[PDB]
């Protein structure tokens, strides 16, 4: 390989031997890519003048009042389509095509990845078949049928437990066959290398934007940038620049659903085993015998049983920390942005401001500039919050 | 490994192919399952194919997927594999026995112990679908350090550099799955590779007796007898009979 | 008046002679706010460290395939709020407070200018109450949760036939009572003076933002700049500063709902008959003995019975020219973004897209240079879409 | 226009005030509307101020409100109000009749039309609830020319140009609904503006006699009675005779 395919021990490319090939490709045209100057103008104008970036970066006003925490916000949630994952889709859309690949295949669970393929796709003319478990295509049915509007084919997949974990397995199989003609453009920045790193470098804007903008308007950088963790992609989006500015602190959180205690959440960096799947060897959510288990988080965005492999890494050599919060902490923090600041964050990226609020709330008189990534915009979740709060 | 070398040797003399079945272990049940591969046997097979049942098997299809969630919900866990896996060889001192496996279940209780208790209970080879050459160090050496066969798939998209690796690093027998496949057992006899099995969708005697004709030493039966178990999941007494048949048609036609 | 009420014979100040003083002092203050350059800082800091501006301005790829035409989108739909409406509701909200306020007092339809409104109010920290009409609660459920999560009163007016119609009566009382402390923040550029003037004002950065913008990318001015007409706000904020390059064209798209020739429309600018009504003189859907009557349009948002003063009068004089496109035909223009070009738009923006779409069509060797004023985005739509297509 | 002048002159030499109420034309019937307004008058009523049915008066009350409602339910329309109006000065030809319009049924059919038809059923005044002195002009002038008493409203916080204006501009009456509000009556008088009735909530007799002593000439009683009608709905019999009383109450209290 051209790079390497491995941070400290997790990485790695653990697939049949018939897609080493079509890996062994897509990482070629990736560092030639990266290379190309034409490359680098037409994905930035496109990020610009299709997806709205550079995205804002809003300095709370009411929500730090009695203490001497200064919050901003990177405006993750303005960005068309109205989440982060609209920036590596559209580098990896372009990316198929700079390989003579027209036609994409994608996998989904909660919907967005679905519709942010979908949406790449379209604009770029490229043919392209979702992957959905089916027990996810019943209850996304709204995504389901933003995919279709946009003319991408959704092929439910009941196979096991109909579910994303289900739905990568024929994605993988769909693509073992098809490599030459169709591309796979994997959601998150997890699964066999190339991707973690290829994500990771379509996603870095967010991070290099907070830093400029920072620099503007408080002079100094932050003391601590946070990010949800589902699979990976937002967070290293932001952490990326910040890495070599070891005043810098980086807080990864994962769902902790109902409470690590109860074995129901979705946080496998901290609480789960390494093991091998999905093409890498990561930690993951696993029974004592080795069996793949299921994430748990009231938001299906958090969903990813595993961790991108270059988290596990930075964690291990305690660059960046890794925690978790609740269902009933991120409700809370949703409801105190809308009131507050009147912005309808993702319940997602409601898991990092709750942890952003908790680091104000404890130490109240302590000074610290932080800097949470709102990576969505929750109009995906006013129905949730709604038959959970009646409910109550 | 001894017992691939035994068996590839006494097929020579009788110039005959071999006859592999895949297997799913304990589908449709444990004693079930057990009461299939007696018949497999009785019914002509050279060798045994043995799959695990896990939970994320990318690297297979339909059939085989079905295969495990039946296992599954037939209560099979690798600790019962292993127990079925003694039991069996207890029973068939020479048959060969390779396992298909995922590389979390060989890696969760550290790599090595898991090729030490293959040794212990008498499995001579292991295949571990979701490791590509680039990445079997590990999985080999201590494979060779148990005396265990690592075997290796030689895809059809197979080029010059891999072909060289597959002959290097396997043991037992090469897994074969553009390139005139003609070439392909050539390539490999020329590398001095472990006798190649041919996998791709071999279910018909038609597919057998062309294998070795093409070269190959003989050919795995990869979901054909899966199908069979699946068919008459629904009458056990028929689920054997139509087993017996269809080895003992395979058979015949590697002769 | 500091100002001029009227647009030729449109405009003017019919009100209870009770709200005068409150107009009066309206208008003050927004002189004083106009000059006041610490104002327009302020503004302008929100619009784009909150609000995101200057929004993009995407030129089309895949619509215009065959034809001459170039078709730029303006992209309001990527103004958080996912509206237009978000820029005027944050202008209205610091001027409350430049006059000492600290309650709004808003009335909605669909629900949009509840929502914006009460996100300016919880932003400011105001108290805002806003009336609907139970019709249009019953089935703006949705809209309703946004509004209450945003720490807004929600005030069911089911008074007459419960619509925009009596929210806005209920509206104008208390405020007749309340103007002292509270402020009412219309939600168009209609309504009494100064009302149409400074809703104008405080939209026209979309209009100042298109002319930069395509100076930049074409070096030339369009030939039309095309925009959906409810009230008009969307419309003159485009419309605004182009006023006077006389070389392009203004052209203002009305909902045509089932067609003119059926009556259930909403296009009193060109098919109905001027009267007065909400403190102003203007084209309006009234009976033949002057009673006020609905509109009528399959977009919830195009729903006002009457027009923006402003317009009527460019339209007199023909600066600009009105025309209609129907539900069916605002349909097909949605469904046809989504596909080509991965944008879900607003099914009140699909108006001005639909009939941009018309010129290209109809003329398709005639070389123009197109721009439409996306002002929303359609996430809001997707079920009405739905249930329509599900349905045919 | 002379009705009032006549009224209020009389009143005069009597020493008492004028008592006004006010109704919706054709609620909750025409015949029943009708007959309401025979009994206000026979029941001591010095004046009418009668309001058309209108879509959206943003002018008024819950109770004007479902006034209008009512009408409206009754197929009660502007040109019904002009036939009703005719038929009332036929019986009643002294008493003023003052109406309360919405600027949209004015300006419909062209102002001075609007006001033409009015000289023509013997109406004596117009009170336009929605055009402030400041848009008055057109409707004034017409009004004056048909010899309509063009009706001001004189609100709370009324300023001294508008006092001054309202003085210059009305006639007939002054429709009164901080400032002390004898200091109004005072200013009004002084700047010679058409005698003051006191609009604001007159629903007993103790208010009358306060806005009489208070300097004001009579009072209107804006919604008092459209309550009694809405009370009584359910029973006409009764809906009148509530009615007879509660105006003979109030016009004892004038005196
Ligand atoms: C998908 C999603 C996430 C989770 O994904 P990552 O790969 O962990 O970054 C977080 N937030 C939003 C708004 C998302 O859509
Ligand atoms: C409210 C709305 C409109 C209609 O309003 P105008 O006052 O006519 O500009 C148009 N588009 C969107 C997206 C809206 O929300
Ligand atoms: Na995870
Ligand atoms: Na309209």
């Amino acid at each position: 390989t051209l790079l390497n395919p491995y941070f400290g021990e997790f990485g790695g490319m653990y697939v049949p031997q018939i897609l080493m090939p079509a890996l062994n490709q897509l990482e070629e045209a990736f560092v030639r890519a990266q290379k190309d100057p034409e490359f680098q103008a037409q994905f930035a104008d496109l990020l610009k003048n299709y997806a709205g970036r550079p995205t804002a970066l809003t300095k709370c006003q009411n929500i730090t009042a009695g203490t001497r925490t200064t919050l901003y916000l990177k405006r993750e949630d303005l960005l068309h389509g109205g989440a982060h994952k609209t920036n590596q889709v559209l580098g990896q859309a372009l990316l198929a095509k700079r390989m003579g690949k027209s036609e994409i295949i994608a996998e989904t669970g909660a919907g967005q990845h679905g519709v942010a393929s979908a949406l790449a796709s379209a604009l770029l003319g490229l043919k392209c078949r979702i992957y959905m478990g089916a027990k996810d295509v019943e209850r996304q049915s709204p995504n389901v049928f933003r995919m279709r509007l946009m003319g991408a084919e959704v092929i439910p997949v009941h196979s096991g437990s109909a579910t994303l974990k289900d739905a990568c397995n024929e994605a993988l199989r769909d693509w073992s066959g098809s490599y030459e003609t169709a591309h796979y453009m994997l959601g998150t920045a997890a699964g066999p290398h190339p991707y973690p790193t290829i994500v990771r470098e379509f996603q870095r804007m967010i991070g290099e934007e907070t830093k400029a903008q920072i620099l503007d308007k408080e002079g100094r950088l932050p003391d601590a940038v946070i990010a949800c963790v589902g699979g990976g992609s937002n967070a290293i989006g932001m952490f990326a620049d910040f890495i070599n500015d070891t005043s810098v602190g980086l807080i990864g959180v994962e769902p902790g659903g109902h409470g690590i205690e109860t074995g129901e959440h979705g946080a496998p960096l901290k609480h789960g085993r390494v093991g091998i799947y999905f093409g890498m060897k990561a930690p993951m959510m696993q029974t004592a015998d080795g069996q793949i288990e299921e994430s748990y988080s009231i938001s299906a965005g958090l969903d990813f049983p595993s961790v991108g492999p270059q988290h596990a890494y930075l964690n291990s050599i305690g660059r960046a920390d890794y925690v978790s919060i609740t269902d009933d902490e991120a409700l809370e923090a949703f409801k105190t942005l809308c009131r507050h600041e009147g912005i309808i964050p993702a319940l997602e990226s409601s898991h990092a401001l709750a942890h952003a609020l908790k680091m104000m709330r404890e130490q109240p008189e302590k000074e610290q500039l932080l800097v949470v990534n709102l990576s969505g915009r929750g109009d995906k979740d006013i129905f949730t919050v709604h038959d959970i709060l009646k409910a109550r | 490994m001894e017992r691939y070398e035994n068996l590839f040797a006494q097929l020579n003399d009788r110039r005959e192919g071999a006859f592999v079945p895949f297997v799913t272990l304990g589908d449709p049940g444990i004693e079930q399952s057990l009461k299939i591969i007696d018949t497999l046997i009785d019914a002509g097979a050279d060798a045994l194919e043995l799959g695990v049942p896990f939970s994320d098997p990318l690297a297979d299809g339909p059939t085989i997927q079905n295969a495990n969630l039946r296992a599954f919900a037939a209560g099979v866990t690798p600790a019962q594999c292993f127990e079925m896996l003694a039991l069996i060889r207890e029973k068939h001192p020479t048959i060969p026995i390779g396992l298909l496996m995922y590389a979390n279940l060989v890696f969760n209780n550290g790599i090595d112990a898991f090729y030490a208790r293959c040794e212990q209970v008498g499995v001579d080879s292991v295949l571990v679908a979701d490791v590509p050459v680039e990445e079997s160090a590990p999985f080999r050496q201590a494979a060779l350090r148990h005396n265990i066969a690592p075997i290796f798939i030689c895809p059809p998209n197979a080029d010059d550099d891999l072909l060289r690796q597959v002959a290097s690093y396997g043991r037992g027998y090469t897994y074969l799955l553009a390139l005139p496949l003609h070439h392909l057992i050539e390539k490999l006899k020329e590398y001095h590779a472990a006798p190649a099995l041919q996998g791709f969708g071999i279910s018909s005697p038609e597919q057998v007796s062309a294998a070795v004709r093409a070269g190959a030493a003989g050919a795995i039966s990869g979901s054909a007898i899966v199908k069979i178990i699946e068919k008459n999941l629904a009458s056990p007494k028929q689920m054997l009979a139509e087993l017996r048949s269809f080895v003992s048609a395979m058979k015949a036609a590697s002769r």
